[PDB]
């Protein structure tokens, strides 16, 4: 087990932390594409879960 | 004097930039969200045209023998009447335009002989009444009688249905008021507290811009005229 298996320092993926962030971002964007929230709410929730 | 697509682009670039309505490339509004914007734009245009008295339009009404109520609708216009339903139309549109139904208030009515006809005067027998804001009465129709109606008008309906009006005609000083009203409608519709605060901000901006335009008189709303009662009353 190495550090690169935890996070690869990229937004893309191939890490546990990166995948955990991307899934939450995908769910928030899914709610965002429906006219239910704006950009600010999505950004704040993302930063909160970070 | 710009089409509806310019309005959609200007909204895609100005307000409503973060919202999920806008396409990915930020070029234009998404297809399923266009009727919302059209309804909001129509409401804003009606508000402004009611407030400011921008447009002054004219219509010609011809008088039939057995009719006393002459509603000003597009059913009875030459360019739009259905021959099966109405046998003879009494609103003439021979030269140009189609007379979209845009009657807000009636100001002056002149006979075909150049003589003015009083409106809504109970004590004058030769007066014209309006039981409804757009319906017009004359209780003694005559042969070869025609009336000209000067009325305040509103902006024709925008439809984007290959037959409606694509054009928007509005003074360039009042584009931000229209955009602010549309943004207020959207952010109120979102139903969240932060969106509610943003909607309050946009409505206040709309009111402030309208009051500024009123202060500086950019639409030339104020009118004066030379005195004519000095001679009528007998002064020398």
């Amino acid at each position: 087990i190495t550090t690169e298996q935890l996070t690869t320092r990229e937004v893309g993926g191939s890490g546990v932390f990166d995948a955990l962030m991307q899934s939450a971002s995908n769910h928030l964007l899914a709610e965002f594409k429906n006219n239910r929230i704006t950009g600010g709410d999505y950004v704040k929730a993302y930063i909160a879960t970070m | 004097m710009y089409y509806i697509e310019e309005l959609f682009c200007r909204l895609a670039n100005g307000v409503l930039n973060n919202t999920g309505i806008v396409t990915d490339d930020r070029g234009d509004i998404e297809d399923d969200s266009k009727p919302f914007i059209i309804v909001a734009a129509n409401e804003a245009l009606t508000r402004l045209h009611g407030r400011f008295n921008m447009r002054n339009n004219n219509v010609v009404v011809e008088m039939q023998e057995g009719r006393t109520n002459y509603p000003l609708l597009a059913k009875y216009a030459v360019q739009s009447y259905d021959p099966n339903e109405v046998k003879c139309p009494f609103i003439m549109d021979l030269a140009g335009e189609k007379f979209a139904e845009d009657v807000i208030r009636i100001l002056e009515v002149y006979d075909d002989k150049g003589r003015r006809r009083p409106l809504n005067d109970r004590n004058n027998p030769c007066s014209l009444f309006t039981p409804r804001p757009n319906v017009l009465q004359n209780n003694a129709p005559k042969a070869w009688e025609v009336l000209n109606v000067m009325y305040q008008a509103k902006h024709p309906k925008l439809s984007t249905a290959e037959d409606g009006y694509n054009e928007i005609d509005i003074p360039d000083t009042l584009d931000p008021a229209l955009d602010a009203y549309i943004a207020y409608r959207y952010y109120t519709s979102l139903n969240t507290p932060e969106s509610s605060a943003k909607a309050a901000e946009y409505l206040s901006f709309y009111d402030s811009i309208c009051r500024e335009v009123v202060e500086y008189d950019l639409t030339s709303d104020t009118e004066v005229d030379t005195n004519t009662l000095f001679r009528k009353r007998g002064w020398r």
